[PDB]
């Protein structure tokens, strides 16, 4: 039964009062802040994709490496087969003809021989 | 977040990338002239995620077709949509690949990576909003792997603000074509570390496990394999060609589905496992989240902890029904899920079941028992490289031993990671 | 003149607008086109006219997607707003609020507040803002945060009143909406008088208890919100007694700065479709009002104490018969009131009757009631929200994608010790 | 496009050249004239006049002119430009150090001139195929000299090898072995893969499967012309599956020393009989395992595989080839290092294996070549590295060498590096 | 590799050079003018290996014929056949040289070579692709054995890249009596183990023990003796007038036949045996490979081993059964060829039969058998050299005696090499 009831307000479509059923028991920014805020995250945002396609570009660079030294090696391998042919080919062309040199001084050595033996033949005979 | 540029590299790519673009074609009445002939407002809400309105009422799906050899371009042309895609869009070489991941990504790609980011830049400047991309490609090959690692990271450079998305085929010894798979699926997975934001791991594995051992096919064959694959990826890509409110673009799923940049590897799951010649209720539908007989990477579920899950249901079925069995799958399955990830299973229910089914379930799932796939590949990756087998042909191409090495280790610390997680505790 | 300039932030911001006003044009008798056949005034506080006699929302509708606008830009009320009053971007804020405050909202906050500007113009006497956003988006987050900063900047002493959607599970949309949730409320506290918070899930069980709703949709949910934000601005656009002018609001509801979150009651919730039913007394909507079953958000007042209650009737009230519903009341329950507040109600009667969209899913009745009441109660939303945030957080779970916009990991460390101290100050206060 | 030459070297080299140019004409619908009345893949192995004439890339190289004469006169003799079909007076009298040095360095930059008006004209050099046998004077010491200028000339371009191993059945020279060790060692590092054919398993083959009494060489080089036929297959036409130059290395070749394939070929079945009925492809894959139907004499049984490709030919569907793989995947017989995770590359073209009409080789409708790296081809080696040894120990014959410029310390470094090659067949069929 | 220069030195080269110009004349179809009358392509297919074709359809022999006396130059001339030769090849002296090799070598033949040298240059020169020369020649007289070896080094300096081979009749006492036959062979050996690449020993002691013992002929003559030469000249170089694989030139009949430099001295074999007034089976014929009375060079095979062998099968019969056959011969017969040399043994099958028979075999071994004729030409010359008998005739022409104790040594020494490799094992 122990309750106020205290009038507010009452308006055309309306009517308001407060009910008391007990008494109580103890009686900015700034757009300069708003501003630095959001750009130091935009600058955040931008550094990581910047350091990303810092790294993209460095892969670029391993792939124009990698493309570099298959080149160098193929062009290397040309070289040592080059080189190593050539030697091959004039080793055994000075082989071949220091042989062939070798049975035509034997030849030779034998014909001398022949012209001397041919000498004492001459000199037995008539005398 | 509106337009999708697709890209289909080598002959895995293209032909898993060929299957897809019919699938959705047929889902979104759309005929091998580009013209629509369909009979819901559905199914052009968002025709323009995947294809360009061209000159008179036809539809060009926003694809470039990618291959270092000429055979794959011409039997995609051939093939039942051929005709479908901008002849402009197809870029091939000459030369091949040589199934060598050194000679996609540093030799003969290199030069006809211009090629391609010339077409897809085309591509790119026409979308009114560019969500990002979407690569088709084998880990296994030369081209799919090789080249469409570089194409990421050459991609990566002038789209740098754009989401990254591959579906990416791992290689078994189930179903090979070389002998250096594992050489060439360790190379790409490194890369796929770090260039992309979202990868479907679809395995060749799974994929034959299920032909052989579900759907009793005694020799399956790629028909066999790409049935199953093309019916995941119109599951998996439902929320960016239909209206809807969850993942409804390729950065929205990305951060609902990624807790950790570098664990961005995803078990696709279907259900119901058809065959290519010919039921399932809504609590049939939902435990098949756990069955890995459903799952198209050759991990079990049961074997981690799903990270964050994406369940896709399709077709005439009662949401609340869905509702309360996916409840039921995550209160009865709590072991199965990380505790320090609240409510971490977001579920969506499309109206348009996939092509020739009437009902279907499709799950992305980010389990770290998908380090399995990873252990699988590095187990093989090591019985080679211990003995340097085969190392000349990328060695030849101007590769360091030490790529090869880096490229190991990345991917052990990756599994080292999934572990890490699985192990996590919520009482730190 | 009182008049209050509404912005509906986003997605949810957006849809509850759509709800919001279509039941304003209800209530006034004012037509999709504008027109209105013309009691009293009072809705011009709401509504602007132009020369050719059309009556339009004074409201900003803003989003960084177009979709949900478009709907609006084309829907059976596109001629009751100007084109200029509905500003969106081309992409979104993906459920981020690193991406919505710092990256993408930063480049569409000045034409916004150039908009509310040109409204603001067009008022004599200019109370405040009403503004409508959800805790668990990228925009209804990080972008609300971004305009209530730049309004304390551009609108001083101007009173700031939210309407903001709690996340819930059944309707979810994103997994890191603790971390939205916690990111807003704390860069929005300060520049915020009173926020009336709504929980997804307590209006979904409504929907599904007393409309009969199996799969409740955002149409059904916010054509409820709807209703509850029209019984609370009931007073600003008719000639009302209680919470006449927003000013009031803090007054009546809010004590201290940080603890303005009133929890928001409503009743009677009857199903359109339901047999031919016998009216509601005055003391059975009452008593409907102190039952965890009506309110907009999932807490128990009875682990609470009340520093402030509101009760606002609407329809065929009489004073005589609140009085004896709320002594009835008083004389079962126990109703407890923190020790330096007296403990007692605040009464108003809006005599304009409850009104309900035709066709919707509520049944026109004769009287019906929202109560208003500041209680300690409402600190367990806040500490669901917040240990939810703490176990992803522990992990640094997602946070990778709000450090790549920009943001650092001490505005995670900031904005979670700041709530934690809200949850002492609802402890400090309800103390004796 | 992809274009390859073919290289015929010495009599050897230049017959087995007649046989497959012979069937590649017949495959292709090209008659001798050069003239063909859509693939085009064929176009790697022939170039087009503007007379609409199709023109072998091919040089035929001899020392002595009776061999390349028969072409030049034969029913192909308008095929072929006479500045491709190269010949000097002298041969090499079954010499290596006649053919590399003495007769061959002057004739050596005249075909090497004539090889690059050849690769002029392509506009994709894969590489060439260079045919050669190991015991002739020529065969031998030619092609060592210009597998040498040719890595001069083309850096790294790959060279591929079809090389006959000697057999006393036909053999021609009792110093045979010799020319077989030192052409190997000089041609090691300059070949990229050798596919060698033992005269002594074309010879029982034609035997035992053709029912031939005494096999000539035009028995052996018709047989020899349909696998060298079926490994080009892949090149010259466009099927099921494809396998260019770069995919035999990269798929066959672990280690640059080891590249030397088995050949195995199935069906081989005499022109005569007709009740043969057709062989499945799970029964010619079968046949592939048998060291019946091997083209070099050695057991695979006692050694490992490291890589098996299949080339398919005609009739053919994937999924018959991948259940007929499979069965062979559970051969215990049929053992495969550890290293080696996977060994099969497949490969399926549908032209038939057309024969020559009149030939001993029956129209079949699938054929099927194997080309397998196992450890067991070291036995072909041993067999060899033996001979040498005991004709060296004494010297016999060296004298012959070393008159034309040769030093002994080249039979040594020769005979070192083939027992190193042995030593590695043996490591690489090890365990981890 | 397609002309061969045949030269014929001294009475007996001229002989059985003759001979060998008739048998080879018959069998490509040439009649004695130079006329082809033939029927077979294959008998003008390699015609261009031993004939020059001459004005209109005319085959001349490319063959230099030479002699220190006109006598046997008119022999031929007059002969069967004679009137094919080109006229201005006939190079002849008029003094003779006494049955000595001192004046063949260095005096009468040194004065005649340059003669000889003009008309093989004249030949040589008109080679498109000069294979090398083919000397027939005596060992036991003065012309063939001193003039026919100062030949070849005259020949060898100036065409020192072509094949030098020669057809060498050895000496017996059963068939000539001049004593000093061991000092003219002993001083011809020396000469050939130098400087020839090839020299097929034909023995007069094996030659006349045929025709004693086998052709039964009571008395033999040097026609009966030159019946058998001239079917195994025949045999011999069937594989380089005829289309074939192997052994098809001078250069790869050396290369598959001679190991070892100085060990290039043949011991051809014959099957059948006939008399000038005459078929055996395939295992008939392969057997006397074996067979002593089938060698021309008087050595047994079964003393000895086989470095290389070249077997050679003319006339209609089954390849497939020859092949059988030397395959039985040295699988049986396996203790007989050296193990260090593999598959030693080269078998070539020719249709075309040597003239009169219908089937033939023939055998070009390296034995190191070919040791016991190079012992008996030893022993009979250390009989006359202890006692230092006839030194005069050499001594006289300018020679001195270290010239005969290098022979002798050069020759001990190539016994000693075949029987070291005899010896040698695989071990
Ligand atoms: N599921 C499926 N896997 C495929 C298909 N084609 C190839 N693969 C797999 O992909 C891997 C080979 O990669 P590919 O894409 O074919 O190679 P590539 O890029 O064409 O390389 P090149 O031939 O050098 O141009 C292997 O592990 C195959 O099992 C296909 O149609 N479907
Ligand atoms: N009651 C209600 N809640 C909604 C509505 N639309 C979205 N939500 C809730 O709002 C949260 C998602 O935030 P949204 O407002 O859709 O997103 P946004 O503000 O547009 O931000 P972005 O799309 O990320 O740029 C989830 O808790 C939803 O359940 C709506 O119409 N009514
Ligand atoms: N399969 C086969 N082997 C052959 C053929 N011709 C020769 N041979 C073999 O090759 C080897 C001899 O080498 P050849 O090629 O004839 O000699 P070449 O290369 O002409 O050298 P020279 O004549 O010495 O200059 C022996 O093993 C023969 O059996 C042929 O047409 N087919
Ligand atoms: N088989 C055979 N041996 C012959 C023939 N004529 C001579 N001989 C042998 O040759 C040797 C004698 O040598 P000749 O050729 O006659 O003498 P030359 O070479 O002409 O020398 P000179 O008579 O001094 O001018 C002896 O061993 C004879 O047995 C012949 O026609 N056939
Ligand atoms: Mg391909
Ligand atoms: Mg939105
Ligand atoms: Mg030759
Ligand atoms: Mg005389």
């Amino acid at each position: 039964a122990d309750m106020e009831v205290i009038e507010l307000n009452k308006a055309t479509s309306g009517q308001s009062w407060e009910v008391i059923l007990k008494p109580p028991s103890f009686d900015d920014p700034s757009l300069e802040e708003i501003q630095k805020k959001l750009e130091a995250a935009e600058e955040r945002r931008k550094y990581q994709e910047a350091e990303l396609l810092k790294h993209l570009a460095e892969k670029r660079e391993h792939e124009r490496e990698v493309i570099q030294k298959a080149i160098e090696e193929n062009n290397n391998f040309i070289k040592m087969a080059k080189e190593k042919l050539a030697q091959k080919m004039e080793s055994n062309k000075e082989n071949r003809e220091a042989h062939l040199a070798a049975m035509l001084e034997r030849l030779q050595e034998k014909d001398k021989h022949a012209e001397e033996v041919r000498k004492n033949k001459e000199l037995k005979e008539e005398a | 977040m509106r337009e999708i540029v697709h890209i289909q590299a080598g002959q895995c790519g293209n032909q898993i990338g060929a299957k897809f673009w019919e699938i959705i074609s047929d889902e979104h009445g759309i005929d091998a002239t580009g013209a629509y002939h369909g009979d819901s407002d559905l199914q052009l809400e968002r025709i323009n995620v995947y294809y360009n309105e061209a000159s008179g009422g036809k539809y060009v799906p926003r694809a470039v077709l990618v291959d270092l050899e000429p055979g794959t371009m011409d039997s995609v042309r051939s093939g039942p949509f051929g005709q479908i895609f901008r002849p402009d869009n197809f870029v091939f070489g000459q030369s091949g690949a040589g199934n060598n991941w050194a000679k996609g990504h540093y030799t003969e790609g290199a030069e006809l990576v211009d090629s391609v980011l010339d077409v897809v830049r085309k591509e790119a400047e026409s979308c009114d909003c560019l969500q990002g991309f979407q690569l088709t490609h084998s880990l296994g090959g030369g081209t799919g792997s090789g080249m469409g690692t570089l194409l990421i990271s050459k991609i990566r450079e002038e789209y740098p603000d754009r989401i990254m998305n591959t579906y990416s085929v791992v290689p078994s010894p189930k179903v090979s074509d070389t002998v250096v798979e594992p050489y060439n699926a360790t190379l790409s997975v490194h890369q796929l570390v770090e260039n992309t934001d979202e990868t479907y791991c679809i395995d060749n594995e799974a994929l034959y496990d299920i032909c052989f051992r579900t759907l009793k096919l005694t020799t399956p064959t790629f028909g066999d394999l790409n049935h199953l694959v093309s019916l995941t990826m119109s599951g998996v890509t439902t929320c960016l060609r239909f209206p809807g409110q969850l993942n409804a673009d390729l950065r929205k799923l990305a951060v609902n589905m990624v807790p950790f940049p570098r664990l961005h590897f995803f078990m696709p799951g279907f259900a119901p496992l058809t065959s290519r010649g010919s039921a399932l209720t809504v609590p049939e539908l939902t435990q098949q989240m756990f069955d890995a007989k459903n799952m198209m990477a050759a991990c079990d579920p049961r074997h981690g902890r799903y990270l964050t899950v994406a369940a896709i249901f399709r077709g005439r079925m009662s949401m609340k029904e869905v509702d309360e069995q996916m409840l039921n799958i995550q209160n009865k399955n709590s072991s199965y899920f990380v505790e320090w990830i609240p409510n971490n299973v977001k579920t969506a229910v499309c109206d348009i079941p996939p092509r020739g089914l009437k009902m279907s379930a499709t799950f992305i799932g980010n389990s770290t028992a998908i380090q399995e796939l990873f252990k699988r590949i590095s187990e093989q990756f090591t019985a080679m490289f211990r003995r340097k087998a085969f190392l000349h042909w990328y060695t030849g191409e101007g590769m360091d031993e030490m790529e090869f090495t880096e490229a190991e280790s990345n991917m052990n610390d990756l599994v080292s990671e999934y572990q890490q997680y699985q192990e996590a505790t919520a009482d730190e | 003149m009182r008049e209050c300039i509404s912005i509906h932030v986003g997605q949810a911001g957006v849809q509850i607008g759509n709800a919001c006003w279509e039941l304003y044009c209800l209530e006034h008798g004012i037509q999709p086109d504008g027109q209105m056949p013309s009691g009293d005034d009072s809705f011009n506080t709401f509504f602007s006219e132009t020369g050719a006699g059309k009556h339009v929302p004074r409201a900003v509708f803003v989003d960084l997607e177009p979709t949900v606008v478009d709907e609006v830009r084309t829907g059976t009320y596109r001629q009751l707003f100007h084109p200029e009053q509905l500003i969106t971007g081309k992409e979104d804020a993906a459920n981020n609020y690193a991406r919505g405050h710092y990256t993408i909202g930063k480049e569409i906050v000045d034409l916004v507040l150039d908009r509310i500007r040109k409204l603001a113009d067009q008022c004599t006497g200019l109370q405040g803002f009403l503004i409508f956003h959800s805790f668990g988006g990228g925009t209804g987050s990080g972008f609300t945060s971004l305009l209530m900063e730049r309004l304390s900047v551009d609108y001083g002493k101007k009173s700031k009143l939210e309407f903001a959607i709690y996340p819930a599970p059944q309707v979810s949309t994103a997994v890191v909406e603790p971390y939205n949730s916690i990111l807003t409320t704390h860069t929005t506290l300060e520049h915020s008088d009173c926020a009336f918070m709504v929980d997804n899930e307590a209006i979904y069980d409504i929907c599904r208890r007393n409309l009969d709703i199996e799969r409740p949709t955002y149409t059904n949910l916010n054509r409820l919100i709807g209703q509850i934000v029209s019984s609370i601005t009931a007073s600003l656009r008719f000639d009302g007694a209680l919470n006449v002018d927003l000013t009031e609001f803090q007054t009546n509801l809010v004590p201290y700065p940080r603890i303005h979150f009133p929890l928001v009651t409503y009743a009677p919730v009857i199903s359109a479709e339901k047999a031919y039913h016998e009216q509601l007394s005055v003391a059975e909507i009452t008593n409907a009002c102190f039952e965890p079953a009506n309110q907009m958000v999932k807490c128990d007042p009875r682990h609470g104490k009340y520093m402030a209650c509101c009760m606002l009737y609407r329809g065929d009230v009489v004073p005589k018969d609140v009085n004896a519903a709320i002594a009835t009341i008083k004389t079962k329950r126990t109703i407890q009131f923190v020790d330096w507040c007296p403990t007692g109600f605040k009464v108003g009667i809006n005599y304009q009757p409850p009104t309900v969209v035709p066709g919707g899913d509520l049944a026109k009745v004769q009287r019906a009631v929202c109560m208003l009441s500041n209680t300690t109660a409402i600190a367990e939303a806040w500490a669901r929200l917040d240990h939810k945030f703490d176990l992803m957080y522990a992990k640094r779970a997602f946070v990778h994608w709000y450090v790549g916009e920009g943001m650092e990991e001490g505005e995670f460390s900031e904005a979670r010790e700041d709530l934690a101290a809200l949850e002492k100050d609802y402890e400090e206060v309800g103390m004796d």
